[PDB]
């Protein structure tokens, strides 16, 4: 069933599980047309596919050319989100495929219930957790390869960089999630603060800077700060 | 016209005959039923005064045999039976019409609701959804579970009606994944239709016998039924026209029969809101979301 805080620690077990957000699959800009009509206008999204255990990410990258030509794209975008994992659980060996996949929105479960019918011993399952996963578009390397792709294309990231050498998934999960809280509610304090010291550098094959464990506290502790305090300028507390 | 005669009345009971009922007191002279209309299924139905718990009765079409109804004091119900000798039935019968201990069917002459409510059900085939092939007349009461509702426990015991699954294998085609969801088309034309009820009266035969007995006996599980091939139905946006307008009819019906006081148990606020007003058949069921609106506004 769902899933909230009370079954948390299941998401470090060791079944196979993966989280799929779909709320940056479909993506608009919105503009006035020379007639002074409204008109959107497609730009590149992703699906976020990640495995909470370990760090793996598989971001299905969703051009603008899938949406040429269709009808009713917010409904057509949870069907297109749900044939991606679905053909993403086929390509992956038995023993790789989950036992059980969380949707962030509720609006998933039927979608992706239909097309992994195939699978009746995967589980469908919504969460109570508001999960900030939107936010995944402020990592500036995942928003880079999106922005680019000319094609449909999977890219797989480990959105924990090395972390689980030095902590464990529960903490690691813990510190993604206040990481992208904080992009998400105030984008530019949060990038501010990730990389206002010049001398602490993000390696070319991580998303995140390369901070000690005690940079991480002080870190982790400047991330609750902001969003404490935008919690304040918010409802002026 | 045709009889259903009864041995004797030994415990007190409501009796149901079609959409009619009367009251027969514990060891009341009453010795059946007279003047049931040929041509047509029949129900004739129980309820103890005793215990109104298992509503129960037995389906049967009295150009199929001779049928009459015995007390059987072991098994604490009204069972019918089959009498094989037709000289002596007649003779037995005829004996309690000079008498007059029978009630008479009491149809008046304008009105077609029996016909309505029963135009595509033909006793062959309620035979195939209750199974118990030693007798020509089918036994239904409230408690008996469905195939489906033993798939989610006696199979014997079990009303054996069509599986209809939106989310399954037979309903969605590979590939076709949402657009046979959102549009259920393929799965009520090809599937159903075409390849498990042959033709639509078939189909209606199923619907109609599963509100009926959802109205006599309370079964929850052929409720179920009946709004999913309801739902089937008005979630097709490709259904032939005659099916359309038939399937207004036979629903205008049953909901204008419908007790007004079980509409709380037996109709199903999501399948008719859904139905009436966002289904691609929305605007197809004129009669029917007439009587509705005016009828249980509550519900909508
Ligand atoms: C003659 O049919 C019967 C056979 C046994 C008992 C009663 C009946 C009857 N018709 O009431």
């Amino acid at each position: 069933g769902a899933m909230n805080s009370s079954n948390y620690a299941e998401l470090f077990n060791n079944d196979i599980k993966l989280f799929v957000d779909d709320t940056n699959v479909y993506r608009v800009t919105v503009h006035k047309t020379f007639e002074g009509n409204v008109a959107t206008k497609a730009i590149n999204g992703c699906i976020f596919t990640l495995n909470p255990k370990t760090g793996h990410l598989f971001l299905k990258i969703i051009h603008t050319s899938v949406w040429a030509g269709q009808k009713r794209l917010s409904q057509l975008a949870k069907w297109k989100t749900a044939e991606e994992v679905s053909a993403l659980v086929r390509s992956l060996p038995k023993e790789e495929q989950p036992k059980q996949i969380i949707v962030t929105r509720k609006a998933m479960l039927d979608p992706l219930e239909v097309h992994m019918l195939d699978f009746p011993n995967i589980a469908i399952r919504p969460t109570e957790l508001r999960l900030p996963f939107s936010a995944a578009m402020s990592i500036d390397k995942l928003s880079d390869v999106v922005m680019k792709a000319t094609e449909p294309q999977m890219v797989l990231f480990n959105i924990y960089d090395d972390w689980l050498d030095r902590i464990s998934s529960y903490t690691a999960f813990s510190r993604l999630t206040l990481l992208l809280r904080a992009l998400k509610t105030n984008e530019e304090s949060a990038k501010m603060i990730l990389l206002s010291d010049p001398t602490i550098t993000i390696k070319s094959y991580h998303l995140w800077p390369s901070f000690t464990d005690e940079q991480w506290i002080t870190i982790e502790s400047q991330m609750r700060d902001l969003i404490l305090t935008e919690y304040g300028r918010k409802y002026n507390v | 016209m045709n009889t259903v005669p009864f041995t004797s009345a030994p415990i007190e009971v409501t009796i149901g005959i079609d959409q009619y009922s009367f009251n027969v007191k514990e060891n009341q002279p009453f010795h059946g039923i007279k003047d049931i209309p040929i041509g047509h299924v029949h129900v004739i139905h129980f309820q103890h005064a005793d215990n109104s718990s298992m509503r129960y009765g037995y389906w049967f079409d009295c150009r199929m045999g001779n049928f009459y109804i015995q007390y059987d004091p072991k098994d604490g119900l009204y069972k019918m039976m089959e009498e094989r000798d037709g000289a002596k039935f007649e003779n037995i019968v005829h004996n309690f019409k000079e008498r007059q201990m029978m009630v008479s069917y009491p149809k008046i002459d304008e009105d077609d609701t029996w016909y309505n409510l029963t135009e595509f059900v033909q006793m062959d085939k309620i035979r195939k959804i209750v199974r118990k092939d030693e007798n020509q007349f089918s036994y239904v009461d409230s408690s008996m579970t469905t195939v489906q509702e033993n798939e989610l426990s006696d199979p014997a015991h079990s009303l054996n009606y069509t599986v209809i699954n939106f989310k399954s294998r037979e309903a969605i085609r590979p590939g076709h994944e949402m657009e046979d969801f959102l549009d259920k088309s393929y799965y009520l034309n090809t599937v159903m239709l075409q390849g498990i009820f042959k033709n639509s009266s078939n189909y209606f035969g199923e619907l109609q016998f599963a509100f009926l007995n959802a109205m006599f006996f309370g079964n929850y599980g052929s409720s179920l039924q009946w709004h999913a091939m309801i739902e089937l139905i008005c979630s097709s946006a490709t259904v032939p026209k005659h099916m359309l307008d038939k399937l207004d009819e036979i629903l205008y019906y049953q909901i204008k029969t419908l007790p007004e006081q079980y509409s709380d148990i037996l109709l199903n606020e999501r399948v008719w809101n859904i139905c009436l007003y966002s289904s691609f058949q929305k605007n197809s069921l004129h009669n029917t979301e007439k009587i509705m609106e005016n009828k249980y506004p509550e519900l909508l």
